[PDB]
């Protein structure tokens, strides 16, 4: 279990919207094997209560799925729970919310960074600056995983949706 | 009436053991003859001994035709040398192994049955503690047994590995040398139980040191009420014969005299456990106290059962909240009256945690909620190193003596219903608040006194006794 | 106030049995534990080293391999095939190439392992795997279900799959609480403790969930309730098991090896506690989901309510307006009023139709279709045809099997009493005593709490008769067994013989 600093007045409105995946940081087993498999990921991000509806869009075998979750209420203004075995932390670390934001998630105690942007290309400072952040979030450069740059999914269908929530 | 304090006693120093090669120590130990009761001041050193030594001569090699590891002395049939799988924590059973193609079974591709190392640990029954691995929680020794999870097929998405897909890893796990069975109780509709409680005294008599985290809030002002269920995810039975033991507790047991040595042997329970576990219940323990303040109740115009009314839907469970919501926040709390919430949940994977969010884990990371168990000397019988008599006999004669030094009882008269504490060397009372002697001083008591020395034979017979209504035998035959 | 845990004193040693070289005593159970009385945390039984020389017959060489930790005989034509048939470690060490480990990925049949497991049917639960269904007897049965590529194990003689019903809920009235006994009643031997003929599995006995059916059913005793029952089966597999030389497990095979020939109940009994009493011969496999209203009569009949219109009323929610409160006096079962419970159980398929939904939520929808997918993938023993386990003890697997068989019978014997609920003392409040091994705890019916559960909110609660164990047979001047009413006797209320005969 690991800490670390939320946003500044983290503002959910600011935030929300339609956010794309640009790199994960992380070890999980699935990341350095079926690595060559990324899909094209999207999130779309609206605010309810202190919590946060997220949509997750993405193929599953070349169908576009969406998946409802719910980041629910820490009681910290920008940390998330999150939940199969493992509870989801998530922090918002780190986003101006008109291009770029850096994203935490710690399960099972092990952390991961996730990069956000609104659109690509991201700059690459942005992409240094969340570099910079891995290489001191104790993982390797070998560790980063770009995703596609498109692919993304347009709308999910009501059939193909999963409903976490 | 105060009972007259009491001194501790310690006896004196065994003389030490000879040297002992392989780790160059000496050992001795001395006996807990009399604990500190009242005021009795404490008896500053420990109760064992040991020093760097090195008169050693030599240095376990037992193996047949088997194979052997560097330093684990673990036996191994030599198929399993170079399978595709640590056998030996040395790993030296999978080395030097150059051109070895490997069978997989599509078998270690999957985690062991949930709660198998926690299974595999030692009990002290005297502390109700876990003491060190008896079995091998993670030896297969060339079997590949699997339990089948019916879950398997939801799909499923996995924020942290960006893994969407339904889970083909879980749809089997693996079962251990060391378990005859395991299997899978489905989820059912596992009622869960509300109680109200004046004060917290009548809210511990239920139970019997959260009691400690808990004499903040004896301020008659406080009511409380809880949260309770039990739920099993898994039942499972331990193999009875050639059961393969941690390589840990082999050396350990290995390092044993054959001539009777009380403080190797106690060390040794200390280590492993009064007892092991030869077959029990997964699962686990949802439990909550709230504590509230008892005019902001009253003044809300509310009840303690609306309380726990609304709290249960913040976790959706089943038998103002302008600001309650979820009870996220200390503010939030207050709110609603409540002063605190207290976990008491075992199992799952302190703060708080829905009912369908815990259910959803437990099966995956429960603890051992029931079980049978049997001295930890019963074992030696059922391994695979075969006999071991003397270690056994050794290891039975320092358990009657080990359950009878540190045995509570030791600890006076506890008046009020209260209970008698032995912790290290000194004796306390946990009688809450309500009587205030060192031994508590209108409701009666009933206690038995220890159990006596065997008295000395009558006829290849001996007797043992105690008194104090206390329940149960009063007399003995040995 | 505890009870303690008492064990008999030992019996005699058996004198050293040739082939175990070995001699044998055992305890047997008095009185369990009780009431956080102090349990038996120590052996039931104990071995010793023996010496004596008297001839043992071993079995008949073994042709094929010989397994190196199991001991079993496979044939040289299952070394190097990518199986593991020494089930398991190594008819597969040392092997250059491997012969006809296939293209062909193969699942299990979903569930089987739970088949091959030995049942206790004095208990209901299932114990240690008796039959080894993942070996597959050099052959390759593959087999499609719901486009899988399965693999059939050689023990099985067939798994068929049945083309899907429907969720028509059958559904019983009933008026008295008593006569509600037709579906929580559910055992009846014959010779040998043999049973011919299917027979619903109620695993639900001394089981585990079905604890909490009698918390939740038990306090509608003082019967001012009437009961409406639904159930629905889904059958989705049918089971069989070979007529003969069948593949027994290697733990079972070696434990059974190991079996003295002079008659020792606590090796015996052993036995049954790690395998069980029975195997399964054939089985449905599927699943049930049932539910049962219970309904206050005053109440009832003071909305001007009837059985029929609920029975009637049932078939979807006698063609008139019902859906009134007899669905929402229903729905707000848990605020407003007139439905005292309704009480779910559903077995086979039981992930998510469990919690926000079927259990006490919503009773049910149109999720059967989703409840119907998840007992196809995670189905349950619903219906089995069951024999004792001395059928599996045969010549060719083993020396001796006759004295083991007759020596299995008897203690099956012996066994039965000392598993049974009736040695142990009375809960209170007409609670339900339950024996695990040598503890006993109590099932309390909701409104009750503390062990013995004494503590309740209604007074003198019409507490119901219970048995004590059977008392010994007479033996042999013509043997007759008695018993007493007195194991908690109706303190204000109210089955089965206290006498019976045997023919000697
Ligand atoms: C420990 O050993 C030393 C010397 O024998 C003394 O303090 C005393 O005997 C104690 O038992
Ligand atoms: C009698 O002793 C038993 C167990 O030793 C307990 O119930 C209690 O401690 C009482 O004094
Ligand atoms: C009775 O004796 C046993 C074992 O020595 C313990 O439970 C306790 O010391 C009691 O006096
Ligand atoms: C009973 O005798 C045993 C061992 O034979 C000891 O634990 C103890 O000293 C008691 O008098
Ligand atoms: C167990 O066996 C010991 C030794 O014979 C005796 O104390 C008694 O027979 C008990 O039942
Ligand atoms: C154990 O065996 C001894 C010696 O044969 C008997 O005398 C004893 O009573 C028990 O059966
Ligand atoms: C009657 O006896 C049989 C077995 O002896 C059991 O069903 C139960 O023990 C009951 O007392
Ligand atoms: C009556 O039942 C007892 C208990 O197993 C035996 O002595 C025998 O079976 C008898 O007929
Ligand atoms: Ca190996
Ligand atoms: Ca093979």
């Amino acid at each position: 279990i690991s800490t670390i600093q939320p946003k500044a007045n983290f503002d959910a409105q600011q935030f929300a919207g339609t956010w794309l995946l640009v790199a994960v940081g992380s070890a999980c087993r699935f990341l350095q094997e079926q690595g060559h498999r990324a899909e094209a990921t999207t999130l779309h991000v609206a605010p309810q209560g202190t919590a946060m509806a997220v949509s997750t869009f993405r193929k599953l075998d070349g169908i576009c799925w969406q998946v409802r979750q719910l980041y629910g209420d820490t009681g910290v203004l920008g940390r998330f729970l999150l939940q199969a075995r493992g509870a989801v932390h998530v922090v918002v670390a780190e986003t101006d919310y008109q291009s770029f934001a850096v994203l935490y998630l710690e399960r099972a105690g092990q952390l991961s960074v996730k990069l956000y942007a609104r659109s690509l290309p991201v700059s690459d400072s942005v992409l240094s600056g969340f570099e910079q952040r891995v290489q001191e979030a104790h993982l390797t450069e070998d560790q980063i995983f770009y995703f596609p740059k498109y692919g993304f999914c347009e709308a999910a269908d009501q059939f193909h949706v999963l409903d976490e929530v | 009436a105060t009972p007259a304090a009491v001194t501790c006693q310690l006896s004196n120093w065994s003389e030490w053991t000879d040297c002992f090669p392989c780790q160059d120590k000496k050992y001795r130990h001395r006996s807990l003859l009399q604990p500190n009761k009242f005021g009795g001041t404490i008896c500053s050193g420990d109760i064992w001994d040991q020093a760097s030594c090195s008169s050693s001569t030599t240095c376990q090699a037992q193996c047949g035709q088997d194979f052997q590891c560097k330093e684990t002395g673990r036996c191994l049939k030599r198929h399993l040398v170079c399978n595709g799988d640590q056998d030996c924590l040395d790993g030296s059973d999978e080395d030097d192994c150059e051109d070895v193609r490997a069978i997989d079974e599509d078998c270690s591709q999957y985690e062991p049955i949930p709660g198998s190392q926690k299974a595999a640990l030692g009990y002290n029954i005297l502390t109700q503690e876990d003491a060190q691995s008896v079995y091998d929680a993670s030896y297969y020794g060339g079997q590949c047994e699997t339990v089948y999870n019916g879950e398997w097929r939801e799909l499923r998405y996995d924020s942290t590995c960006e893994r969407l897909y339904y889970g083909d890893d879980e749809k089997y796990f693996r079962k251990p040398y060391n378990f005859l069975k395991y299997h899978f109780e489905a989820l059912a509709d596992t009622g869960i139980s509300s109680e109200f409680y004046d004060n917290a005294n009548d809210l511990l008599s239920k139970v019997k040191s959260f009691l400690n985290e808990l004499n903040k809030y004896n301020e008659k002002k406080f009511i409380f009420t809880r949260i309770f269920t039990k739920v099993q995810t898994a039942h499972f039975k331990m193999r009875k014969d050639d059961i393969m033991l941690d390589e840990g507790m082999l050396q350990s047991l290995m390092e044993l005299p054959d001539q009777y040595n009380y403080g190797m042997y106690a060390k040794f329970i200390n280590d492993y456990g009064t007892h092991y576990i030869t077959s029990g219940s997964m699962g686990g323990i949802y439990e909550y106290i709230l504590v509230i303040d008892k005019a902001k109740m009253e003044s809300l115009g509310i009840t303690s059962r609306d309380i726990t009314t609304c709290f249960g839907g913040s976790l959706g469970i089943q038998y103002h909240c302008k600001k309650f919501g979820g009870g996220k926040t200390e503010r939030a709390r207050k709110a609603m009256a409540v002063e605190d919430i207290i976990s008491r949940v075992r199992g799952g994977s302190r703060s708080t945690i829905t009912y369908r969010s815990w259910g959803r884990s437990l099966k995956y990371n429960p603890v051992v909620i029931d079980f049978e168990m049997q001295p930890i000397h019963e074992v030696l019988r059922h391994t695979s190193l075969g006999p071991l008599e003397a270690k056994r006999q050794n290891l039975r004669r320092a358990l009657d003596q080990y359950l009878m030094e540190f045995n509570a009882c030791r600890c006076g008269p506890c008046f009020n219903n209260g209970v008698p504490i032995l912790e290290g060397t000194s004796c306390r009372c946990q009688c809450r608040l309500g009587s205030l002697g060192a031994a508590c001083e209108a409701k009666a008591d009933g206690s038995w006194s220890c159990w006596s020395s065997w008295s000395v034979c009558r006829a290849g017979i001996q007797e043992r006794r105690r008194e104090c209504s206390c329940p149960g035998r009063k007399v003995q035959t040995q | 106030m505890p009870i303690d845990c008492e064990l008999s004193s030992w019996s005699s040693w058996t004198t050293c049995d040739p082939c175990q070289k070995k001699r044998y005593r055992y305890a047997y159970l008095l009185q369990p534990s009780q009431f956080h009385g102090e349990p038996c945390n120590f052996s039931d039984k104990e071995v010793e080293d023996c010496v004596t020389n008297r001839p043992c017959r071993s079995q008949v060489r073994c042709e094929g391999f010989v397994c190196a930790q199991t001991g079993r005989c496979v044939n040289r034509r299952l070394l190097c095939n990518g199986d593991n048939d020494c089930g398991d470690q190594s008819d597969e060490a040392n092997c250059r190439r491997i012969y006809k480990k296939c293209q062909h990925e193969m699942d299990q049949y979903w569930g089987i392992g739970s088949l091959a497991s030995g049942i206790n049917l004095f208990t209901n639960s299932f114990e240690g795997p008796v039959l080894d269904h993942r070996y597959y007897a050099g052959g390759c049965s593959p087999h499609y279900i719901l486009n899988t590529r399965f693999r059939k194990p050689y023990n099985v003689e067939s798994y068929t799959p049945q083309t899907q019903g429907k969720y028509e809920f059958i559904l019983k009235e009933y008026e008295s609480y008593s006569d509600f006994e037709r579906n929580v009643t559910e055992s009846g031997f014959s010779f040998g403790f043999k049973i011919p003929g299917i027979f619903e599995l109620g695993i639900s006995s001394q089981s585990d969930r079905g604890k909490h059916y009698i918390r939740r059913t038990k306090r509608f005793s003082h019967t001012k309730s009437v009961f409406l029952h639904a159930r629905s089966d889904l059958e989705v597999a049918h089971y069989k098991l070979k007529p003969r030389s069948l593949m027994l497990h290697y733990e079972f095979l070696q434990r059974v090896k190991r079996l003295p020939l002079e008659y020792s109940y606590g090796e015996y009994r052993d036995l049954f506690r790690d395998f069980g009493t029975h195997y399964i011969t054939e089985a449905v496999l599927g699943g049930i989901y049932e539910y049962t209203l219970v309904m206050n009569k005053e109440a009832m009949e003071r909305g001007d309510y009837t059985l029929n219109n609920v029975h009637a009323c049932a078939k979807n929610d006698s063609v008139g307006k019902c859906r009134g409160i007899l669905n929402e006096i229903k729905d707000r079962n848990k605020r407003d009023t007139m439905v005292e419970d309704l009480v779910v159980l559903v077995r086979g398929g039981a992930s998510e139709h469990i919690t926000t939904l079927a259990y006490q939520e919503l009773p049910t929808a149109d999720l059967m279709q989703e409840w119907g997918d998840a007992v196809q993938y995670n189905p349950a023993i619903i219906k089995v045809k069951v024999e004792p386990l001395y059928e599996l003890v045969t010549a060719t697997d083993f020396a001796y099997s006759s004295t083991v068989r007759q020596n299995m019978k008897q203690a099956l014997e012996e066994f039965q009493k000392e598993v049974s609920s009736c040695h142990c003392a009375p809960c209170q409040g007409n609670g339900v005593p339950v024996l695990k091994g040598s503890r006993c705890d109590c099932i309390c019916p909701v409104g009750s709490q503390g062990l013995a559960c004494e503590v309740s909110y209604r007074k003198n609660t019409p507490i119901d008769g219970k048995w004590n164990c059977w008392s010994n047979w007479s033996s042999c001047s013509g043997r007759r067994k008695t018993r007493q009413r007195q194991c908690n006797n109706p303190p204000p209320q109210n089955s089965g013989p206290a006498s019976e005969t045997l023919d000697c």
